[PDB]
Formats: structure tokens, sequence, C-alpha cells
């Protein structure tokens, strides 16, 4: 997901990075939506159906 | 820009030289790989220059 | 990460040797086409990363005429187009005052006739593999860490294979199935 | 949803019944174009679910010849336009070095050549119909859960009618007047 969300674009899209060196730490588009919560964790099943 | 370059961990086998370096903050501790090392992780002074 | 492997192996894989930047020690037993200007050659070789010649009125040749659509493609300034139809144009006086050239247009064309693939979409790592070297000679038997072995023969692999198996701490790895060629690939791309 | 019909209905409205996605299962009794490269045929064939052959030299056929009108509404990008023209420059030099090619350039003519009529702006089911088979056999009789009946007939039609009008409570349809295939197709949408 991290790579499709980068990597992926017919034109030039905004994005920002986060200080922490893991997948998922940016916010992209013009609004600031932070990813972060789309990175997977076991103790509160955040990003998934649960 | 606002790292730890030079630290004291433990007593050297010289006693003359107790220094640590670490250029960006990088541990010497941990071995590491050229294949996928290095991938999303920054520093400081890179991202605010980036 | 030091490899030995049969001679006949490392002939075959030289081409996808070179392209993951291996370096190759090997012992033996026993028309082109060129661009119009060195601008659009240099931004040609920097996208793709092939080499191009330039044309300097050598001899009756093929010349490649990039059109306006991979001139938008290849995000080149408008003074590379005036010098490209300009050298066009010259070439128009030349062949009038009595050499083919070829519209190329499509990316497709361009790639199925020279050059190399693009480029994957995938986070740029340090280095494309983690060996170094593969050989096939005894005189850096010692420098080798591992070694390959297939049931195709050199007249030197016997020797070698004996000077290598003498190694306290060696990997060994054999093919027996299958493709040589691709299960080779399959180790240096997973050592 | 199981529904038993006279043969001839099915026959009449198999297009029908393929269009809505209801399988069919029935007892008897007793020139085409191709487009200049496969992405406009791939591309063609998302938006209107109508597969398209692509153009192979193999004889003088009929070629559809997309044009920059229709190549601006399907969002086609550069590149495809570029290998189209490519293929066209081909086959001009073919005819040249002595095959028909129309150049469609209407939305109407295209659909009232080849192809299935454009898509409805209604929200998306998770299934057209409710039924999924209509089958006009004696070897699923216990698998349906109604019937349709209509003054047509077909020669195993009155055992089937027999076998299935003794189950305990199964659904009965008649028609009577008007056209059978409007009232099966108006029955088969409600039921």
């Amino acid at each position: 997901l991290n790579d499709y969300l980068l990597y992926m674009y017919n034109t030039r899209v905004q994005v920002n990075y986060g200080p922490t060196g893991e997948p998922l730490d940016f916010q992209i588009g013009r609004n600031q939506y932070d990813c972060n919560v789309f990175r997977a964790d076991f103790a509160t099943g955040t990003g998934y159906n649960g | 820009w606002a790292t730890i370059d030079v630290e004291y961990r433990e007593p050297a086998p010289y006693v003359h030289a107790q220094r640590y370096i670490r250029y960006c903050g990088i541990d010497s501790r941990e071995l590491i790989n050229p294949t996928t090392y290095g991938i999303g992780m920054t520093y400081h002074c890179y991202n605010e220059m980036l | 990460a030091m490899l030995l492997a049969p001679g006949d192996v490392i002939k075959r894989s030289s081409e996808e040797l070179k392209q993951r930047q291996i370096q190759i020690n090997l012992i033996d037993w026993t028309g082109r086409w060129v661009v119009l200007t060195e601008e659009i050659a240099r931004a040609i070789e920097s996208k793709y990363g092939t080499k191009i010649d330039v044309y300097r009125d050598e001899v009756p040749a093929q010349i490649i005429e990039v059109e306006r659509s991979l001139q938008k493609e290849l995000g080149i300034s408008r003074e590379g187009v005036a010098e490209q139809t300009e050298r066009l144009r010259d070439l128009r006086r030349k062949e009038k005052s009595g050499i083919t050239i070829e519209g190329v247009m499509s990316q497709k064309k361009l790639l199925s006739m020279i050059g190399g693939v693009e480029r994957k979409m995938a986070p740029i790592g340090a280095r494309e593999s983690a060996v170094m070297l593969v050989s096939n000679s005894i005189k850096d038997v010692v420098r080798a860490t591992a070694y390959f072995t297939a049931p195709t023969g050199d007249p030197h692999w016997k020797e070698v294979a004996r000077e290598a198996s003498k190694k306290k701490n060696i990997l060994a790895y054999t093919s027996t199935g299958g493709d040589v060629k691709t299960e080779f690939l399959h180790l240096i791309d997973h050592l």
C-alpha cells in the first residue's frame, strides 16, 4: 500500500513525510490525511475490517 | 544539526579513547545489509534540505 | 559473497550478469543508428541508460528522427526541437543537392528497435545484488565463499571443484533439474 | 428461483436472457471488423463490454480506424494514438507496395455498426436478476420452484407440465394475451 500510494501517479501530487522510519508515515494530498492509521496493529486492529 | 555525534558508553580497551563517533545518529552496534538498508529513514539536515 | 560456477553458465548468462552489475572474470579455452544532435542522445541515454552515437556526416547511413510525440514525452526543450529540425533541413538540402531517415513516433517502436527496457517502479536500494564477483579461475579459489555446480563440464572445472571442496566452511549448491540458467539467476538473487 | 418455460420462448428470448445473465439449459428436438492494435480493443471492450478482434495480417479484410474524436472520447493516451497511427502508416506502405479501412468518427456510427448499447446511469446492484436458472429438462423438474406456460407447445412440454403440477408448493403463471416474450420478460424482472 505504501508503494501504491507514493509511487503511482499520472500527474504530480502533493506529499509530506514523517520523521520515523516506518511504512505509511507520510501525509498525502492537498489535505493533511495522515496514513499512520492504515499501518497494521493487532492490539487495536486499525486499518482493517475490525 | 541537532544530533548527538559523540557519546561515551563503556570503558574501552584503550583508556585514552572512550568516545564513540556516529554520523547522522547511526548506531554502529547493529550490522546492516546493503540491499535493503537506508530505505525510508532520514535525519534532520537532509529532511530540511529536501 | 563470491561464487564459482561453470564457464558455460557465465558465458550464457553474461548479459544478465552485466545488467545486474556483477563483474565477470572468465577464462576461455577454445548496422547501428545515430541521432541528429548530441542533446537528444544525451537525454535518451539519461532516461534509459542506453548509449547512442551521433551522426557526423560519415557515410550513407540510417538516421533516427525523434518526432513531436517523443519530443513531448522526453521533456525536450524548445531549443532541442529547433536544432533537431535545423539539422533535418540541412539533411534535406544535402540529399537534394545530388542516407535513410526514419520518423519513429511511438515509444514501443523505439524500445523494440534499439535500447534497454524502461525502469520498473520500486524503491531504489543501495545495490542491486549482494554478490560482487563470480569467477572461473583457480588463481582466486581462496577468494570464493561459495560455489555452484551443474552437469555441464569444463576442462578446468574438476580441479577447481576439488580445490574448492577442500575449504572448511564453504556453501555448496547443485542444480539437478529444470533450467541451469534460471536456477543460477534465482540463486544469485536470493544469495 | 428456478423457472420452467416452453422451449420456443427461451429460444426466442435467448439474447435477452444472456444479456441479463440467467444461464440457459435447453434441449433441442429438430464478416467482422478488427482494430489496429490490442490496446484500443481492450479499452473499447472495457468501456462497452464488447469483444473485439485484432488485425493480424490475415486476408483482405475491413479495418476500423478510430478517429481523434473517439480517441478523446475514450480517454486514450498519447502512446495509443501514436501506435495506432504507426500501424496506419504500415498499412499505407503495405497497400502502396502493390483491405478496406473506415474512419468512423461518431459515437452513434460505432454503436449502430457493431457492439453493445452503452450503460444506463443507475446504482449497480449485486445482481441483475433474482433468478439463476430457466430450463426445459425433466432431469431437473425437482430443481424448479415455479413454472410458466403458454399456448405454444413442445413435444416434451406436456409431460413436464404434468410432473411439475404434482409439486405441493409451486408457483404457477400462465399467459393468455399480448406478447408471450414481453410477459415472460416482465415476470422474470418482477420475480
